RNA sequence: CGAGCUGGAGAUACGCUUUGACUCGGGGAUGUCCGAAUGGGGAAACCCACCUCGUAAGAGGUAUCCGCAAGGAUGGGAACUCAGGGAACUGAAACAUCUCAGUACCUGAAGGAGAAGAAAGAGAAUUCGAUUCCGUUAGUAGCGGCGAGCGAACCCGGAUCAGCCCAAUCAAGCCGAAGUGGCUGGAAAGCUACACCUCAGAAGGUGAGAGUCCUGUAGGCGAACGAGAGGUCGUUGUUCGUGAAACGAUGACUGAAUCCGCGCGGACCACCGCGCAAGGCUAAAUACUCCCAGUGACCGAUAGCGCAUAGUACCGUGAGGG
RNA sequence: UGUUAUGGCGUGCCUAUUGAAGCAUGAGCCGGCGACUUAGACCUGACGUGCGAGCUUAAGUUGAAAAACGGAGGCGGAGC
RNA sequence: GUAGGGGAGCGUUCAGUCCGCGGAGAAGCCAUACCGGAAGGAGUGGUGGAGCCGACUGAAGUGCGGAUGCCGGCAUGAGU
């Protein structure tokens, strides 16, 4: 699905999920401090599996 | 000969048959039959929720020629344009760029399309003129 | 190391493959060449749309005793068959250094053996098939053993026909099955060969 | 059911050859041909003599018995012979008639 | 039918809302989909002999201006 | 072609056949009645007419739509091609878009093929150069309640490759090499001892298994003579769902120029570059298969077509099933 | 081996279930028919083989009692 | 030891190859107290009247007690 291709979870070298974070950036947002200048990586060890597997040939 | 010609010992494996076992009964217990349409992936299951987009160009991509390609072994027979396709670097429809990764001095030329800086001051530093289109 | 009968003599030329010839090598060789012989026929209505029958029945509840739509399903005698014959292939393309691997290993099994050439046949003079089964008997070939003679020359073959004796092959269409099929091997002409 | 028809519905003999019984019963026995159908491969030869009883119903005075009558072969024969024995004749010429052909084999005496 | 080429024949019609707003709203709805024709007009017009056929406006307008293989 | 023939037909009788019977090819002559059915009517295979030519019998003509005439067409076709019209279940684990899908069906037209086609193009190299199809590009670019999911094109390789004309050998068929004895047997083509052919060891039949018994195959021969514009409004196509939305197309209103011209190059403008509509036709490469031949790690009859014949018996008012 | 008397012991089969000899489901008997397949140079992994820092063609052409030609292209090779 | 995963094999049809068997008689059917760790295999006899084992390898329309399964035949209810 084209969708994943513009979706955090690049292939990198070793072949694992690149994420950012989904806490809260835009709509609904004005409280805490660096809670918004959060965003950094994301790595999942449970879910590269079932997720590489609608993008890793088109890498 | 045609009748002592045996297999390979480990090639092709006997395939999986369902139907007798004495106590085989395929697939699941219940909901799964005649149905091949679960998927893994779909839009709410760890895919979508997530929240990005970015923005999708992909304009041009260069080959990176591995300095000690060219140094190291070889006897410089000229790079070029044509006779650089035999040293393992065919392509085609892209142009060419070249960087540093081996550290030996040699004196070589280089014509590729595009160099990183780098590997210019890296070339000539041991002998040698990368030139690049006009 | 196979010098030639009538003519020159050489034999020396032509690397032979390693090891001492490799019958999985030729396993995987012949098992392609059949299966690219193999035609497609499937003679089979698996489909039970294929099948002459009409879509409704009986009443779903209510008759008893029955719970069936159509009468073309493969639990029907008469009906379809269930995951049945189709006409396919099964031709693909065995890599190529493997086939010229393949009777490379397989003239190498025959060199250590029942091996055998010839530069020109001017014994043989027109058909008469004759006088080529009393050539052989002058060359070890009693007709005893399957052979196999790749030459080209037209007038040659015509005068080859038999069975157990010997076998036609124009224009060097080796073939790592055929040599392996009969025991020894006439490569006669040296135009493939060296 | 085909019958025959493995040849191509010909007879090599014709209904006033002299032939003998190769194969089968009454071997190197000869006679005159009678009866030559092609199609059903059947040659009435004065040689394979078969006892049978015509069964006659009502056909004024039944009077059943067993009458003498023939039984046709296929090409369980060989047609034409002059050495005393069967032969493959092909061989064609002419003496007088050149719109009719003959046969023979090592001989010419057909 | 008119005179000139095939006429009638006619595509769909498409329903939106939220039309318009503060330069560019949220999005386009469609609601509509369904699918409809189109008929035409007819006049009294003869063609080397007493015919009445039909007429088209625009092939009136236009033969009116000019005889084109006909007259009114 | 050279002795037989007298249809599947099992039987009987009478008969036809060297003045070449049948059979196999190839042209003619007879073809009632119905059916596009066409004299009129008609619940098809029936009923009723008139006119003309005439020895009564009988034959001929008499439908409608284009033309001076000749002539051609309304009909029928399994699939394939183009066109007019155009679903729903289903999917989105509901459902309105979108998918399904321009699928199914319907209808019109035509052929042995159609469509398409000789640039107001593709495209970004100041390039290729009719169209179609195949491979690839690539599942990329792109579309999308940005969800389900849908999905090009250019370059390149390959099948085949032409642009010219208006307005101002296959069907008959013949020829065709090479075996005898003895033995088991009801009967051998098998066993056995010798021999031969082989530009013929494909195959079928013959009392069983088969080179040399038969028909044939390799090969050779082979006829009278038969074939080969723009814009606005409503919408749509292409990957394009109103999105910045070009362009093509069309219904309704309007309505330009033509040589310091016109269109296009993803609103628009300048520059730059490609191309010249509103006229037409046009092999091959492509699809499919009723029909025929050959072939098959295709069936061998609860299979294989439904049928080792039957769309029959049988069921239904019927379509239809079988 | 067959048959039989007597003793001991002994809750059909499947399915579905927490739990079946179940008074839960199925089934008269036998015969035959009858259900995890096939496709897409697709994706991913194990095994095996040929080559090896390179590894292979597709359409097609020419030949077919045989197969070779065909490197447009795809995967390695640099990532962010 | 259920779901489930893993391993080694039996059997059937077709195909290639090899060794062959068959009128003094194949396959198939019928009987049996033998062999193998299982799937199974073999000897002998009976029937039969044409074809078919074994080994190796390749490919599948490949193994049935069930589905109120499909077809067919024959039972029970009863001499009611
Ligand atoms: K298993
Ligand atoms: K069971
Ligand atoms: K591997
Ligand atoms: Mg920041
Ligand atoms: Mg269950
Ligand atoms: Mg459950
Ligand atoms: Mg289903
Ligand atoms: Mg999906
Ligand atoms: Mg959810
Ligand atoms: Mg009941
Ligand atoms: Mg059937
Ligand atoms: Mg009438
Ligand atoms: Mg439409
Ligand atoms: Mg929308
Ligand atoms: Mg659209
Ligand atoms: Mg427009
Ligand atoms: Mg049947
Ligand atoms: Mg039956
Ligand atoms: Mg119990
Ligand atoms: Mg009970
Ligand atoms: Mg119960
Ligand atoms: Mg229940
Ligand atoms: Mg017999
Ligand atoms: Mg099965
Ligand atoms: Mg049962
Ligand atoms: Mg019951
Ligand atoms: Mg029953
Ligand atoms: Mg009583
Ligand atoms: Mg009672
Ligand atoms: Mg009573
Ligand atoms: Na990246
Ligand atoms: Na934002
Ligand atoms: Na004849
Ligand atoms: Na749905
Ligand atoms: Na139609
Ligand atoms: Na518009
Ligand atoms: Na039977
Ligand atoms: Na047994």
């Amino acid at each position: 699905t084209h969708k994943m291709a513009k979706r955090r979870i690049k292939i990198t070298g070793t072949g694992k999920v690149m994420a950012f974070k989904s806490g809260k950036r835009h709509q609904n947002t004005g409280k805490s401090g660096d809670e918004i200048r959060g965003k950094g990586k994301g790595f999942v060890l449970a879910k590269a599996e079932w997720a590489r597997m609608k993008l890793m040939l088109p890498r | 000969g045609s009748r002592k010609d045996r297999k390979r010992v480990g090639r092709g494996p006997g395939g999986t048959d369902k139907t007798a076992g004495r106590g085989h009964k395929g697939q699941k217990s219940r909901s799964g039959a005649g149905k091949g349409a679960f998927f893994e992936g779909g839009r709410s299951r760890l895919i979508a929720r997530l929240p990005k987009r970015g923005f999708n160009n992909v304009g041009t991509t260069y080959e990176v020629v591995k300095l000690s390609q060219l140094q190291d072994l070889e006897d410089t027979t000229f790079d070029r344009d044509t006779l650089e396709a035999y040293r393992l670097v065919r392509r085609k429809n892209r142009p060419v760029k070249l960087l540093a990764s081996g550290e030996i001095s040699r004196a070589v030329t280089v014509h590729v399309d595009a160099a990183s800086a780098a590997a210019i001051k890296a070339v000539e530093a041991a002998g040698g003129r990368v030139v690049l289109p006009e | 190391a196979q010098i030639n009968v009538i003519g020159q003599n050489g034999g020396r030329t032509i690397e032979l493959p390693l090891p001492e010839v490799n019958s999985g090598v030729l396993h995987e060789v012949v098992t392609w060449q059949l299966a690219s012989r193999r035609r497609g026929t499937a003679s089979t209505r698996t489909r039970a749309q294929v099948s002459k029958t009409g879509r409704k029945m009986y009443g779903q509840k209510g008759t008893g005793n029955a719970r069936h739509g159509d009468r073309s399903v493969p639990t029907f005698v008469g009906g379809g068959v269930a995951f049945g014959p189709k006409p396919r292939s099964y031709d693909y393309t065995l890599p190529r250094q493997v086939r010229q691997l393949g009777l490379a290993m397989a003239i190498a099994s025959r060199q250590e053996g029942g091996k055998l050439v010839a530069v020109d046949g001017f014994d043989i003079a027109d058909a008469k098939t004759k006088n080529f089964i009393s050539w052989a008997k002058q060359n070890g070939l009693d007709g005893t053993e399957k052979v196999l003679l790749v030459t080209d020359d037209e007038n040659t073959r015509r005068a080859a026909r038999n069975v157990s004796w010997v076998s036609v092959l124009p224009v060097a269409g080796v073939n790592v099955y055929d040599i392996l099929r009969h025991d020894r091997l006439v490569i006669d002409a040296a135009a493939l060969e060296i | 059911p085909s019958a025959g028809s493995h040849h191509n519905d010909k007879l090599h003999f014709k209904k006033g050859d002299t032939v003998i019984v190769l194969s089968g019963k009454h071997k190197g026995q000869t006679g005159k041909v009678l009866l030559a159908l092609p199609r059903d491969q059947k040659v009435v030869v004065e040689g394979v003599n078969v006892i049978t009883k015509n069964v006659k119903p009502s056909m004024t005075n039944p009077q059943g018995g067993q009458e003498q009558r023939e039984l046709a072969l296929h090409a369980s024969k060989v047609a034409l012979v002059d050495p005393e024995t069967g032969k493959a004749t092909r061989v064609r010429k002419q003496i007088v008639d050149g719109k009719k052909v003959r046969v023979a084999v090592a001989s010419g005496k057909t | 039918t008119g005179k000139k080429n095939l006429v009638v024949n006619s595509v769909i019609r498409r329903g939106k809302a939220r039309a318009d707003g503060g330069v560019g709203r949220k999005t386009t709805g469609i609601t509509k989909r369904v699918q409809r024709a189109n008929l035409h007009k007819k006049a009294i017009r003869e063609n080397g002999q007493v015919k009445t056929v039909w007429l088209s406006a625009n092939a009136l307008r236009t033969l009116s201006k000019g005889p084109y293989k006909g007259i009114e």
